[PDB]
């Protein structure tokens, strides 16, 4: 965890901006 | 879900008029998302149908099942005009019939939805909370010079009816919410109100959550990855749900931050609460930083899991 850049990660798989099974898997 | 707006060649006078009936505390019953909306529509796009039925606003509430139906009076001065004939509406026009209403100058369609957006940043913790946060924010404006409410909006009788119009509307809310988020230079003055208080309604009541999903993340040179221990068989259940909950979320797209105030459909499953082994890894990982995630009681029995992130966060 670094950065303090996941809260624009974070927040995208939110708002679909980071497609979700990329992180979460299908 | 039909939404009927009013269509007269005097919609100013029409429009203050069902300001000035909510203002009174009258109730609009099934009228009163049409009479919002209406005014919406001025603020606005000037009542010209064909710039609202193109805007994000329309298509958005179409894209959410609203039908909008038409009451086409031209030559009528007051709302009491264009109630439709019903049985139904005696007694909101018995109530109308009766109704204080000065003249009223164009500032205040805008600077009703101006008011209407203080109560948005803590709507969903319920009328006290509400009403206190935009009070102490109608201090800010007002010795900022943007504005002064008329001082009789300010006692806590007014504040309660404006509060439970907005929690009644979910066409008003998302009026605010969308204005809100695509201002640059605003329609007019009372729009960076609006702007502001939707800024701090962002993740109300999805903040915590927000901040476990957030500390389970890792990052790698193969890109950004869920934390190890999310990945084993214990968290499974947990995992497929939260991402289930997620994903539902998601689909609100651009107006997720605000999906909770908005009651967004599919969030039921966004409590912290459910994912307690997450919530032990997200603390674990954030007191390595050292965040304390505000909110998140780690349970006794997950204590060594969160030990576990904490320790390896470190390491």
């Amino acid at each position: 965890w670094d950065s303090s850049y996941m809260q624009q990660v974070s927040e995208g798989l939110m708002t679909g901006k980071v497609p979700i099974d990329q992180v979460f898997g299908a | 879900k039909k939404v009927i707006l009013f269509d007269t060649n005097h919609q100013v006078s029409i429009c203050n008029q069902i300001i000035d009936a909510i203002n009174s505390g009258i109730d609009l019953g099934d009228l009163l998302e049409g009479g919002l909306l209406t005014l919406c529509v001025e603020h606005y796009y000037n009542s010209d149908k064909d710039k609202f039925n193109t805007s994000p606003i329309a298509k958005y509430l179409r894209d959410a099942g609203y039908e909008f139906d038409v009451i086409k009076n031209a030559d009528a001065t007051r709302f009491l005009d264009v109630i439709p004939n019903e049985p139904h509406y005696s007694p909101l026009i018995l109530a109308l019939k009766t109704l204080e209403s000065t003249e009223s100058q164009r500032g205040r369609i805008g600077l009703f939805l101006s008011f209407c957006s203080l109560f948005l940043p803590k709507l969903v913790v319920g009328d006290r909370a509400s009403i206190e946060k935009a009070l102490r924010q109608v201090t800010v404006h007002q010795e900022q010079g943007i504005v002064t409410y008329p001082n009789h909006w300010l006692t806590t009788g007014h504040m309660k009816v404006i509060f439970g119009i907005l929690r009644s509307s979910f066409i008003l809310k998302f009026v605010l919410i969308h204005q809100g988020v695509n201002l640059v230079t605003g329609h007019d003055a009372y729009d960076s109100i609006i702007s502001n208080s939707v800024g701090q309604t962002r993740f109300s009541g999805l903040l915590i959550v927000k901040t476990v999903l957030e500390f389970i993340l890792q990052k790698t040179d193969s890109g950004v990855t869920l934390h190890p221990l999310v990945r084993t068989s214990k968290v499974k259940n947990e995992v497929a749900s939260f991402k289930q909950a997620l994903s539902n979320l998601a689909r609100h797209g651009e107006y997720a931050p605000f999906a909770r105030v908005l009651n967004l459909s599919g969030i039921n499953n966004l409590e912290h609460g459910l994912y307690p082994q997450l919530s032990a890894i997200a603390l674990g990982v954030a007191t390595a930083h050292g965040s304390t995630l505000a909110g998140v009681n780690v349970g006794e029995q997950y204590q060594q899991l969160r030990e576990a992130a904490h320790d390896a966060e470190v390491k």
